[PDB]
DNA sequence: GTCCTATCGATCTTCGGAAGAGATTCAGAG
DNA sequence: CTCTGAATCTCTTCCCGCGCGCCGTAGGAC
C-alpha cells in the first residue's frame, strides 16, 4: 500500500513540533511505522514599512513571517490507523495537506 | 373493564348522554 | 438443429455450471447433442440461469440434471422444456457482440486506505483524471486528492 | 388518540403509500464495521427516522433548537427519535402480487370471488399455465384456464382476437374486469333456478360474499398486493451481540430476500431478458 | 426477588422478565381473568398500562408517587400500536375510529 | 485474510400423534 | 349426466408460572 504523507504548515514552530510528536505517536501505537518527520526549510518573508506617517522616510521597520514546513510519512496505512487519526484532533492553527502516493 | 367500578364508570356515561 | 435451452444454476457458481457441463457431455460422449453453454458478461447482468445449445432427448434432458448445481431447464412442463425463441438467441448473440464529480457532491472513496469513508468534494481535478474530496482527519476538512477511480457515486 | 372503535378494511395500494414516508430500495441496513445505518435501506435514516436521540446522522444539529429542521448533509430529518418506530416504507413490487392469505384462507376468498377452484388458481399464479381473458370471437371461456400447449395452439388457431395471461396479472385482470352487482343480482336469481342444495349453500356463501364486498368499499384487486409496507425499523432492531456482530432478524431477512430477488427482477425488465427468464424471476418474486 | 423499576425490552416497552435480568412477575392471562371476576377495574388498567406498557404514563405515575399523589395516567400500551404496525405491514388498514 | 453473495439451482427434509372439522373428490342412480 | 352420500385430503389445536446451563451465516474470490 502507498504511503500517505503529510505537510504541516504552522507560523509557531513548538506547535508544529507538538502536533508533530502527537501524529507520530499516534501512528506508532496503531502499529504503523512511519518515516520522519524531517524539517523542511523554513520560508521567511519580509516586509519593510516606513513607520512616519509624513515623511522621515529613513524610519523603517522591519517585520519578518516564517513558515515552519514538517513532512511526516507513514509507510502502509491500516485501516484502523487511519481511522486512530481520524478521530483526534490535531491543533488547530496548523495547516494539513495529505498526499497519497 | 365493562364490569364492576369500570361498569359503574360506563353506566355514569351512557346515563349522562 | 440444436435449439437453445435456458437452466437454472446456482448464483455465483454459474461459471462451474457451464463448466461442469462442458466436461460431462465429453464424458457422456454426448457431444452430438450440445452445441456451446452462453453465460454472457459484462465488464453478468443475470447473477443466474444459463443457456445451453441442446436437443431434447430424455438422456439430455437427465444428463443436464445430472450436472452439479442444476436444478433444472425453465420451460412450461418438467416434461418438456422450452427453447427461448428464434429471434431471442440473435438479441442476445447482439448483446453479447454488442458520473461526473459535480462541487459539492459527497462520495466515498472506492480504493485505497481512505476507502469507504464519507467526504465531500472540495474541488475538480477534471483534466488529469484525479479527484480531490474533502475528509476529516485531524478534526478539520482537510485537502486530500485521490484518483478518479476512487469514486463511490 | 383518543378513540371509540376500532375498523379493519383492505388498504388500497394508494392508501399504502400514504403510509409510507418512503420507497427501501439498497437491502442493506449498516455497515459491517461502522455501526451508521446506511441510505435507502431497511433501516434509512430519512425515511423511518433518525437514530439519535435529539440528533441529526450528519451531525449539524445537536439540540432543540434545530428540532423539526431539514439536514441536508445526509437528509434525515431530526426530531424526536421515538418516531423512528411509527414510519413506515412501502416496496412498490415490479409486478403485482397475490396477497397468500386470501388465497389460501380456510375456503378461498381470491377462488370464491372468481368461482375458481383453488388448485386451478395457484397452478395460474405460480406460472404453470395461460387463462384466457377477453376471449372475443374465440371459443375460449371467459377465464377458462389453458397449458402452454394448448397457448401454443391458441397462438396460431387465433390471433390477437384473445388474451391469455398468466399469474396474479391475469387474476388483477379478473379482479379489474368484475362488474360484481351485476354478477351477484345475476346469482342470486339462479339461485331460484335450482334446489341443489350441494350447491345452494356455497352459493349463498359466495353470493354472500359478493354482497359484502360490495357494501364495503373495498374493490377487487386491493387483494392483489402491488405495493409492500415495510415494518418500522425500531420495531425489528438489528441489536448487537457480545463482539462486533448484531443478532439476526427473521422480518429483516424476509425483506432482504424479497428487495434482492424484486430488484433483478427490475434491472432484467431493463434489459429486455427473455420471457423464460423473466416469467422465473416473478415466480420466484412471488414465492419470497 | 423484587422489581421496583430498571430494564424494559425494546420492541414491546414491557419489563424484563427473569433472576439474572431485573426483571418483573408476569401477570398472565389466568390472573386477567381472576381480577375480571372481581369487579376491580382500575387495578387491571393500572396493572396492564402503567405498571406496564405506556412509556409516557409510568413516568407520570413515578412522579405523582414521589410527589405523593397517587393518580394513575393510562393513556395507551404501546405493545397494542405496536400489533397496529404489523397488521399494517399486511394489506390491512386496521384504524382507530372516533365516534 | 478479508469481504463478498446467496440459499439440494446432479438432496431428500423423518415415519414414535389424536382428532376434529371442513374441503375436495368420487359412487349409485334418477 | 350430474344430484346427495361418503371418502380422503389439508389446517388447526394441545395448563404456567418460576430457575439455570449452552448455542447462535457460509464458501470462495481478490
Ligand atoms: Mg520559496
Ligand atoms: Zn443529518
Amino acid at each position: 500500500n502507498q504511503r500517505i504523507r503529510i505537510r504541516l504548515k504552522a507560523f509557531d514552530h513548538r506547535l508544529i513540533d507538538q502536533a508533530t510528536a502527537e501524529i507520530v505517536e499516534t501512528a506508532k501505537r496503531t502499529g504503523a511505522q512511519v518515516r520522519g518527520p524531517i524539517p523542511l526549510p523554513t520560508r521567511k518573508e519580509r516586509f519593510t514599512v516606513l513607520i512616519s506617517p509624513h515623511v522621515n522616510k529613513d524610519a523603517r521597520d522591519q517585520y519578518e513571517i516564517r513558515t515552519h514546513l514538517r513532512l511526516v510519512d507513514i509507510v502502509e496505512p491500516t485501516e484502523k490507523t487511519v481511522d486512530a487519526l481520524m478521530r483526534l484532533d490535531l491543533a488547530a492553527g496548523v495547516d494539513v495537506q495529505i498526499s497519497l502516493g | 373493564i365493562p364490569a364492576g367500578t369500570g361498569y359503574a364508570y360506563h353506566q355514569d356515561r351512557m346515563r349522562r348522554r | 438443429k440444436k435449439r437453445w435451452y435456458v437452466v437454472q444454476a446456482f448464483s455465483g457458481f454459474e461459471g462451474r455450471v457451464a463448466t461442469s457441463l462442458r466436461e460431462h457431455i465429453k464424458l457422456h460422449n454426448m457431444e452430438d447433442l450440445f452445441g456451446e453453454v452462453m453465460v454472457p458478461t459484462e465488464e453478468k447482468f443475470f447473477p443466474g440461469y444459463v443457456l445451453v445449445q441442446m436437443v431434447m432427448n430424455d438422456a439430455s434432458w437427465h444428463l443436464v440434471r445430472s450436472v452439479p448445481r442444476v436444478m433444472g431447464f425453465i420451460g412450461g412442463t418438467s416434461d418438456r422444456p422450452a427453447p427461448i425463441s428464434d429471434k431471442e438467441v440473435d438479441a442476445i448473440m447482439n448483446r453479447l457482440q454488442q458520473t461526473l464529480f459535480e462541487p459539492g457532491e459527497m462520495v466515498r472513496v472506492n480504493d485505497g486506505p481512505f476507502a469507504d469513508f464519507n467526504g465531500v468534494v472540495e474541488e475538480v481535478d477534471y483534466e488529469k483524471s484525479r479527484l480531490k474530496v474533502s475528509v476529516s482527519i485531524f478534526g478539520r476538512a482537510t485537502p486530500v486528492e485521490l484518483d478518479f477511480s476512487q469514486v463511490e457515486k | 388518540e383518543e378513540f371509540d372503535a376500532i375498523k379493519i378494511a383492505l388498504a388500497s395500494p394508494d392508501m399504502i403509500r400514504s403510509w409510507s414516508f418512503g420507497e427501501v430500495k439498497k437491502p442493506e441496513t449498516i455497515n459491517y464495521r461502522t455501526f451508521k445505518p446506511e441510505r435507502d435501506g431497511l433501516f434509512c435514516a430519512r425515511i423511518f427516522g433518525p437514530v439519535k436521540d435529539y440528533e441529526c446522522l450528519c451531525g449539524k444539529y445537536k439540540r432543540l433548537k434545530h428540532r423539526g429542521v431539514i439536514c441536508e448533509k445526509c437528509g434525515v430529518e431530526v426530531t424526536q427519535t421515538k418516531v423512528r418506530r411509527e414510519r413506515m416504507g412501502h416496496i412498490e413490487l415490479a409486478s403485482p402480487t397475490a396477497h397468500i392469505w386470501f388465497l389460501k384462507s380456510l375456503p378461498s376468498r381470491i377462488g370464491l370471488l372468481l368461482d375458481m377452484p383453488l388448485r386451478d388458481i395457484e397452478r395460474v399464479l405460480y406460472f404453470e399455465s395461460y387463462v384466457v381473458i377477453e376471449g372475443g370471437m374465440t371459443n375460449l371461456e371467459r377465464q377458462q384456464i389453458l397449458t402452454e400447449e394448448q397457448y401454443l395452439d391458441a397462438l396460431e388457431e387465433f390471433g390477437d382476437e384473445f388474451d391469455a395471461k398468466m399469474g396474479a396479472e391475469a387474476i388483477q385482470a379478473l379482479l379489474k374486469s368484475m362488474d360484481l352487482e351485476q354478477e351477484c343480482e345475476q346469482l342470486r336469481e339462479e339461485l331460484n333456478e335450482t334446489n341443489s342444495e350441494t350447491k345452494r349453500k356455497k352459493l349463498t356463501k359466495r353470493i354472500k360474499l359478493l354482497e359484502a364486498f360490495v357494501q364495503s368499499g373495498n374493490k377487487p384487486e386491493w387483494m392483489i398486493l402491488t405495493v409492500l409496507p415495510v415494518l418500522p425499523p425500531d420495531l425489528r432492531p438489528l441489536v448487537p451481540l457480545d463482539g462486533g456482530r448484531f443478532a439476526t432478524s427473521d422480518l429483516n431477512d424476509l425483506y432482504r430476500r424479497v428487495i434482492n430477488r424484486n430488484n433483478r427482477l427490475k434491472r432484467l425488465l431493463d434489459l429486455a431478458a427473455p420471457d423464460i427468464i423473466v416469467r422465473n424471476e416473478k415466480r420466484m418474486l412471488q414465492e419470497a | 426477588h423484587a422489581r421496583s423499576t430498571g430494564s424494559y425490552s425494546l420492541v414491546t416497552q414491557q419489563p424484563l422478565g427473569g433472576k439474572a435480568q431485573f426483571g418483573g412477575q408476569r401477570f398472565g392471562e389466568m390472573e386477567v381473568w381472576a381480577l375480571e371476576a372481581y369487579g376491580a377495574a382500575y387495578t387491571l388498567q393500572e396493572m396492564l398500562t402503567v405498571k406496564s406498557d405506556d412509556v409516557n404514563g409510568r413516568t407520570k405515575m413515578y412522579k405523582n408517587i414521589v410527589d405523593g399523589n397517587h393518580q394513575m395516567e393510562p393513556g395507551m400500551p404501546e405493545s397494542f400500536n405496536v400489533l397496529l404496525k404489523e397488521i399494517r405491514s399486511l394489506g390491512i388498514n386496521i384504524e382507530l375510529e372516533d365516534e
